[PDB]
């Protein structure tokens, strides 16, 4: 078969250095001219950087000359003026150069940091600038006389040295020398000789050097590229569109910089051949090709020189470097965004009637959304002649249009999205209801996902367009598809604040009231009861009630009963599906509590009945505390009557300790902290003193003379239910508020004593403001210290995604329980949730095999687990994963929104990132930073020093700011000895024996030195606690699994140790390193296999290798990217995620998953 | 010690020339007296050179060429050139038959009668060009007779050159040297076939050119050696004369070219000074050098410093428009009319809005727009120029449409529709050569497409056709 020549669809990409015939094979013509356009009539002057010849015709089809006008002649090239009449279009593709007089050096190859031409030739940079600039003379080519061969000379020496050798001597300077140079230089031979000198002299210095340049060549060799291509010979002429001249508006027009630059460039060129034709004398050519060389440089990369100014204007133009770099930091216009058709946005209300399926979409904006489907349902019908009509008619708003609106929109999705995104959830996909106003109505449960408030936030639409997308935001996108947080299993779904208000004000129970002691024969009755006004919605109450167990095997069970339960109970007990048991209602429904319920609802009954449920708990919830008739007064918040006494006497220890240091008994500062400690006791005083006034006081009487219970005060219901408010806001509102504190942190020593109820005067408010100011500051800086977060971790992530099904490793960390110094700071059940069992695991009793081998464990397996007195599960994880470039589904775990084991293909790194960032904004040496930290790998400032080996040890020499250690192995070597500086204050004893990693001293450690004197398992469980300790005790729930994907990506690369097929010390994938090693342990050499060292990289290091160049050019400095992988000639065969969404194809993971799997075993194969 | 700026490398490479006495200025412009008069006598020394000027005025009256491409004028009119070319053409006739000693003399004054001509640059150009390649045609045979002997058939070049000079044509040394038993000469034979044949356009160069190969190369051997003394002057000169180019370009910086571009123009401006100066007219070489570097600078400003190229007039008149301004502005009160200028100045007067429009300079497509954001000019310009996806489905549509109708038609009807205009077929085609084809002509076609315009006229057929129209 032939191959192909013409189109396919193309596979990977290629970059490299570009010989003057390639760039001349782009060019269709040499543009001769700075001239632009006519002046007159505005059509191109013939060679010049906007040119009808070279590039293309003005108009379409057309020639410019204006012969031949017609369609019909194509590939005519015109008599007159040659010109292809063809689209316009090709104005925008075909390239052009220039043939310079003198070589160029191609600014990015001199001026990278690792400078390319420099290092390649072993020349210092400055030396070679001083070169170019006509400052010096440079050998090349010595022989053998008297010189080096990159040696530099002096006019006077280049005179003597010259006089002394007509011949086998040369030396040139300027670019041609550069030039001469690397044309000359012979890799090959470079290579034979650095071989040898690497072999031959031993000094750590030497071969260090040595090997690190020869690889350099080597590499360099392989690539393709001839460094003579370092210098440039012909410069390309971007397309005249990409760089367009435009008119505009009075008559003005319009041009991009590079057009300034082009011209300076092709000015400079042309008036130095004039100057070469008219034998001018040398320093003026000289001053000539210098100015060449400045236009060039200034033309590709501005600002590595002098930073030319456009013309008229004193802002620096823009090059074709900043056209690549774009700006924002690293944005690639597939990075900060692009512009989407099919789209809108607006002003965001309620909706409550809305099933948690749906959204209001506004008419309009349904009508313009959809106006091409409009457009074809109308004529498929039709009721419209043509498409002209059918526009005719949608633009007349005509009364059978909106029936066709109808149709088109029922069974197609629409995706909602908010401004914050941040996890997976930001977008969510919603069957549009069609409604009047230009407000979009969002289901209310689904808020919380969003983080939407009502003030005035706004939503953006996007209408999903083909069959896939439809069912992809359907089956994927979809809001009753996602009700779990992907972090954590828990419901994201979980009721508000109204609605909760509602449950909870529903059941709870009063003292006495309608219909107490009484029976009923069932919810339908006691509903009824409560409709009539008869009986109270809260009141202890018997009736009997019909329950479900599912308890059988997948079969519903019924059991009935006399329940003590109230009126409220009762009646919400009609909404509960099936086989929940009737204890679930029989509680107060606090917040908590009523999402457990639909948890549980989940984990029983799956997905549909929970969605109805908690569908229905909404309306309920709502209905209720809008009947409820809660509100909020002035005498709502109640003041503790002995307030004012407390802060008496906590007034009157004030001037005792004053008192004190006004004799002397006490110093400033111990005065100071007894003071703030009064008033810090008196603040905790006035605070449990509102609680308990607040929350007991309800003093009711049943049949007797009094009795007291929790009370029914709307605010504390509210702070109670969990709805909204907390004890310390409350506390602001009754009690007093806090100690304040200056900017600097000292804790000022009057704290406020007046509350918000009460008035607060000039001074308290004054103080109150900073406490204010510098709240909303840290939150809007934590926003962005959160983004960047995020950031770092899916540029670390990415292209992790599930791709093998099972590697089939025992291997795994060990679970336990957290067990922190206290009671379980978190049980072993939600540690090891979800997660595959490493191996069977045991009874107290054995060869009973309660969980076998690996098996998802469900919350039945686990509470099989928790019923027998099981502590501890070794657990399979995605650190520890055999799987290379990728991690397999039965390794992962079941997380997801849904309950089932993790797709094949769905793609993990990133949603694992989005995890650990959307919560970021919610944490507070402790805090994000220390996240920061954490996940950067960062040495702390005062860390300890671990036992670098086992053995007793002792202390040795003196006092030069280190004192010597001397560890003592008990049958192995000695040698290993430490020099730790003894200012610091040891721990380890000079007399006892001190296990590897134990304490030689005391603060934290770099994780580092976890990795290597402890091991993997003790790094990644050193990391993943430590954070997760930082999360926590904010409150924050996040799966131990994402931390250990960031951990994995952390610990790709590591170093070898041992040989025999690749160099010693490199930093490489443990993926390439092991697949290499599990290879070499068989066939091969029998056993050559290498031993590596593991490595940890911070979350922003590890993010420097990307295999992709394309990917990399994206999140890190583009300048460089593109030259350092240029110069290697390195191919990109994308295969990741960034690079696919760059160049604009489908995802290697998700639904294209198929596509790229398919794809991936049709190359390299038959 | 390199700051870089090229501005720098250039002020301080040009700033070690020293600045040239009054005197030295006078050396050196003698020194290139003598180079350029050491190549003109040169050229008159030529046989060749005399010949080539006499066909060439033979060509002049024969109306292939005219005066102006020839000569720029002697020392000193058609008749006056008639009869000093005839003068010439003289000389030439005497010297040439008196060849059989005494000739020298006169071969002498044939030059100074051909030095009295004043040749056009061009021509000049063309006769040294034609001596140098004459010369690289000497060197050619030189080095092939040179290398058939060494290189190929082993002889020495110490013996080579013994019986090459003063002859290096007849057959002295070629047939009578090879006799000498040395051990180099039996080893000539093998390539005397290819050394006697190439002696052809050898010999043939002392008859075409009209002089031995020891003359020729004497002879342009002098040529060059003037061309290098006259050069080499020449530049000491405008590297001594550098700084003025510099002071003069300081004027010209903010016009809208960069420093560099301003004084190097200047330089190139400079060097045409030295090339057109003449020191016998006791002329100041300053001043008279000041003009031509300030004529460089101010052309080539005008010229090259538009992204749009202006002519110069146009230039010029958009400067006397701002001269009115300036003086108008202040005096008025406020700014003159737009067309109070438009009379001062001597031309249609509403050209003003025209020219006022042409010369403001294109915006800078990156100039930033607000916010400070990524948000520029260019970035707001939009393509009018692509057409809407909502009229291209009615484009697609509009064919379905027609092709549907254009099935109602007889098929005779149908193809002469489908004929008379582009439809499903390259161009359209002229009622005659729709008459041609079908072979029912003329006329006739014109009426049958009228009838089959009726059936389509009165709806049935219209009202999907007419739904088009908007
Ligand atoms: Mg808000
Ligand atoms: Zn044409
Ligand atoms: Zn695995």
């Amino acid at each position: 078969l032939k191959a192909q020549t013409k189109t396919e669809e193309f596979d990977a990409i290629k970059i490299a250095l570009a010989s003057p015939d390639m760039i001349r094979s782009w060019s269709f013509g040499e543009v001769k001219k700075p001239e632009t356009i006519n002046y007159r009539t505005f059509k191109p002057e013939r060679d010049g950087l906007f040119c009808a010849r070279i590039f293309g015709p003005v108009k379409d089809y057309e020639c410019l000359c204006g012969k031949y006008k017609r369609l019909k002649h194509r590939g005519v090239i015109c008599e007159k003026c040659g010109v292809e009449v063809t689209q316009t279009k090709v104005r925008r593709e075909r390239m052009g150069h220039i043939e310079l007089a003198s070589p160029t050096a191609h600014i990015w190859f001199l001026k990278s940091l690792p400078s390319r031409i420099g290092l390649l030739l072993d020349m210092p940079l400055r030396d070679i600038e001083r070169v170019l600039y006509f400052e010096s003379y440079v050998v090349i080519e010595g022989g053998m006389t008297n010189l080096e061969r990159q040696q530099i000379l002096t006019e006077e020496q280049y005179l003597d040295a010259l006089e002394e050798f007509g011949d086998e001597f040369d030396a040139k300077m300027g670019a041609e020398a550069i030039q001469a140079l690397l044309k000359s230089m012979d890799l090959e031979q470079e290579c034979e000789q650095l071989r040898e000198e690497l072999n031959e002299t031993n000094s750590e210095t030497k071969r260090k050097k040595l090997t690190k340049r020869i690889k350099l060549l080597e590499a360099f060799v392989q690539s393709g590229n001839k460094p003579e291509w370092m210098i440039l010979t012909v410069l390309p002429v971007l397309p005249p569109d990409l760089r367009p001249l435009v008119p505009l508006d009075g008559g003005r027009f319009a041009t991009s910089d590079l057009n300034d630059l082009y011209r300076r460039v092709i000015n400079r060129n042309n008036r130095l051949k004039r100057l070469l034709d008219l034998a001018a004398p040398d320093i003026i050519v000289r001053n000539e090709k210098r100015m060449l060389q400045e236009a060039v440089d200034a033309l590709l990369d501005n600002g590595r020189r002098g930073r030319a100014i456009t013309g008229s204007n004193k802002r620096p133009l823009k090059s074709l470097a900043d056209m690549i770099k774009g700006k924002q930091g690293r944005f690639r216009q597939n990075l900060l965004g692009k512009r989407v058709d099919y789209s809108g946005r607006s002003v965001i209300t309620v909706g409550p009637y809305l099933r948690l399926h749906q959204c209001g979409l506004p008419k309009k904006m349904a009508l313009e959304l959809f106006k091409p489907f409009i457009y074809g349902k109308l004529e498929l019908r039709g009721l419209a002649t043509t498409i002209k009509a059918a526009k005719k008619m949608v633009e007349r708003e005509e009364a059978v249009v909106w029936d066709i609106l109808d149709e088109v929109i029922r069974e197609h999705p629409v995706l909602l999205n908010r401004a914050p995104t941040l996890h997976r959830l930001g977008i969510q996909a919603f069957e549009p209801v069609l409604i009047e106003g230009k407000a979009i109505q969002l289901h209310p449960l689904v808020c919380a996902a969003y983080n939407a408030d009502f003030d005035g936030d706004q939503m953006a639409v996007h209408v999903p367009l083909t069959l896939e997308a439809q069912l992809e935001a359907r089956a994927l996108m979809m809001s009753t598809n996602n009700i779990l947080s992907p972090a954590n299993g828990e419901p994201i779904i979980v009721p508000s604040q109204d609605v909760v208000l509602g449950l909870y004000y529903m059941t709870r129970d009063c003292v006495n009231a309608k219909g107490e002691g009484m029976v009923l024969t069932g919810p339908k009755e006691a509903e009824r009861l409560y409709r009539s006004g008869l009986a109270s919605l809260h009141a202890r109450v018997k009736v009997r009630i019909t329950e479900y167990e599912k308890d059988a095997n997948g079969e519903l069970v019924a059991k009935t009963s006399l329940k003590d339960t109230t009126v409220g109970r009762a009646i919400l007990w009609m909404i509960v599906p099936k086989g929940l048991p009737y204890s679930i209602v029989n509680q107060a429904l606090g917040k908590k509590a009523i999402s457990k319920m639909l948890n549980t609802c989940y984990r029983i009954l799956g997905l549909k009945p929970t969605v109805i449920f908690a569908d229905q708990i909404m309306y309920t919830g709502f209905a209720y505390a809008a009947r409820s008739g809660a509100s909020v007064g002035i005498d709502d918040m109640v003041i503790p009557e002995k307030k004012h006494e407390i802060i008496s006497e906590a007034e009157a220890e004030v001037a005792e300790i004053q008192e004190q240091f006004q004799s002397g008994l006490v110093t400033a500062g111990e005065r100071y902290n007894k003071v703030i400690d009064i008033w810090a006791a008196a603040n905790d005083r006035v605070s449990k003193a509102m609680m308990d006034n607040l929350q007991t006081e309800t003093v009711i009487n049943r049949d007797g003379q009094e009795e007291k219970q929790v009370s029914f005060n709307s605010i504390y219901m509210m702070a109670d239910s969990g709805a909204r408010g907390s004890a310390a806001q409350i506390r602001q509102l009754a009690g007093m508020r806090g100690l304040m504190a200056k900017p600097d942190g000292s804790i000022i020593e009057t704290p406020i004593t007046a509350n918000f109820r009460e008035g607060l005067n000039v001074l308290q408010y004054f103080i109150s403001t900073h406490g204010a100011r510098k709240g909303l500051a840290d939150t809007a800086l934590k926003t962005a210290n959160s983004g960047y977060l995020t950031r770092r971790l899916v540029d670390v992530a990415q292209d992790l995604v599930v791709t093998e099904d099972d590697c089939g490793t025992h291997e795994g960390i060990m679970m336990t329980p957290v067990i922190e110094g206290g009671d379980v700071k978190e049980p072993l059940r939600d540690r090891v949730l979800g997660r595959v069992t490493a191996e069977d695991v045991l009874k107290p009793g054995t060869a009973d095999i309660l969980v076998p081998r690996n098996t998802l464990l469900h919350e039945q397996w686990c509470d099989l687990l928790e019923e027998n007195s099981v502590d501890a599960v070794k657990v399979r994880s995605v650190v520890s994963c055999d799987t290379d470039f990728g991690v397999c589904a039965h390794c992962y775990g079941r997380d997801l929104a849904r309950g089932h084991i993790i797709n094949k293909g769905e793609a993990i790194g990133v949603i694992a990132a989005q995890s650990i960032g959307e919560p970021g904004t919610q944490l507070t040496t402790g805090g994000l930073p220390r996240v920061a930290d954490l996940f950067e790998a960062r040495r702390p400032k005062e860390p300890a020093i671990l036992a670098e080996i086992s053995g007793i040890v002792s202390f040795g020499k003196e006092t030069k700011g280190k004192r010597r250690l001397v560890i003592t192995p008990v049958d192995g070597s000695d040698p290993y000895e430490e020099m730790i500086p003894k200012w610091r204050q040891l721990n380890v004893f000079e007399g006892e024996r001190v296990e590897r990693g134990d304490v030689i001293s005391d603060g934290p450690e770099a994780p580092h030195d976890i990795l290597r004197l402890r091991g993997v398992h003790a790094v990644t469980r050193y990391i993943v606690n430590e954070v997760q300790d930082v999360y926590r005790l904010q409150g924050v729930k996040i799966n131990d699994k994402h931390i250990e994907v960031i951990v994995r990506q952390m610990l790709r690369k590591a170093t070898i140790v041992n040989a025999g097929s690749s160099d010693f010390l490199e930093g490489e994938q443990v993926e390439y390193s092991r697949v290499k090693i599990a290879n070499r342990e068989l066939e091969a050499n029998g056993k050559v296999g290498a031993t590596y060292s593991r490595d940890l990289l911070g979350i922003t290091k590890a993010s420097l290798a990307t295999e992709s160049f394309i990917s990399a050019a994206s999140f890190q400095e583009t300048t460089r990217v593109l030259t350092e992988a240029a110069v290697a000639g390195k191919r990109d065969e994308l295969r990741g995620l960034k690079e696919n969404v760059i160049v604009g194809r489908l995802i290697p993971a998700g639904t294209g998953y198929a596509y790229h799997q398919d794809r991936m075993r049709r190359r390299a194969a038959g | 010690g390199r700051t870089t700026d090229p501005v720098r490398m250039y002020m301080r490479e040009m700033g070690t020339v020293e600045l040239l006495t009054r005197e030295g200025e006078i050396d050196i412009a003698k020194r290139i007296e003598d180079g350029i008069n050491q190549v003109q006598c040169s050229v008159a020394e030529y046989p060749e050179a005399i010949t080539y000027l006499l066909e060439q005025y033979d060509r002049v009256e024969a109306e292939e060429a005219r005066l102006s491409d020839l000569i720029t004028g002697f020392v000193d009119d058609p008749e006056l050139a008639r009869e000093k070319f005839a003068e010439l053409r003289a000389q030439y006739v005497v010297t040439r038959d008196t060849i059989k000693a005494t000739a020298q003399e006169e071969i002498l004054k044939l030059s100074e009668v051909f030095k009295q001509f004043r040749l056009v640059p061009k021509q000049f150009d063309y006769l040294v060009n034609s001596m140098r390649v004459m010369m690289d045609r000497v060197r050619t045979q030189e080095r092939l007779i040179m290398k058939l002997c060494v290189e190929q058939c082993k002889m020495p070049k110490k013996n080579f050159i013994t019986l090459f000079t003063g002859n290096e044509t007849s057959d002295t040394w070629f047939n009578a040297a090879i006799a000498m038993n040395k051990p180099w000469s039996e080893k000539l034979h093998d390539v005397s076939e290819e050394v006697h044949r190439a002696l052809q356009k050898l010999q043939q160069i002392e008859e075409e050119t009209g002089l031995t190969i020891e003359q020729v190369k004497d002879i342009n051997r002098r040529m060059s050696i003037g061309e290098a003394k006259a050069r080499r002057a020449k530049k000491e000169m405008v590297e001594a004369n550098l700084r003025l180019v510099i002071s003069i370009a300081k004027k010209y910086t903010n016009r809208g070219l960069q420093f560099l571009d301003l004084i190097q123009e200047g330089n190139i401006g400079l060097m045409k000074a030295v090339d057109k100066f003449e020191y016998r007219r006791g002329y100041k070489f300053s001043t008279y050098a000041t003009w031509w570097i300030r004529q460089a600078i101010t052309r080539s400003i005008a010229d090259q410093a538009r992204t749009i190229r202006i002519p110069v007039h146009m230039i010029e008149t958009i400067n006397k428009l701002n001269r009115i301004s300036r003086q108008m502005l202040q005096e008025m009160g406020r700014e003159p009319t737009p067309e109070e200028l438009a009379e001062r100045m001597l031309m249609p007067e509403d050209k003003i809005r025209k020219v006022l429009k042409i010369a403001k300079e294109p915006i800078s497509m990156e100039t930033p727009i607000g916010d400070d954001e990524d948000s520029h000019l260019g970035d707001f310009i939009e393509d009018t120029t692509l057409e809407l996806p909502l009229d291209s489905a009615t484009t697609e549509s509009l064919r379905a449409a027609t092709h549907d109708v254009l099935a109602g038609l007889t098929a005779r009807e149908a193809k002469v529709l489908r004929m008379r205009f582009g439809i499903d077929m390259n161009t359209d085609y002229t009622l005659e050569e729709v008459g041609k084809q079908f072979d029912v002509t003329r006329e006739r076609i014109r009426q049958i497409e009228a009838k089959a315009l009726r059936k389509l006229r009165h709806p049935s057929r219209s009202e999907v056709l007419r739904s088009f129209l908007d």
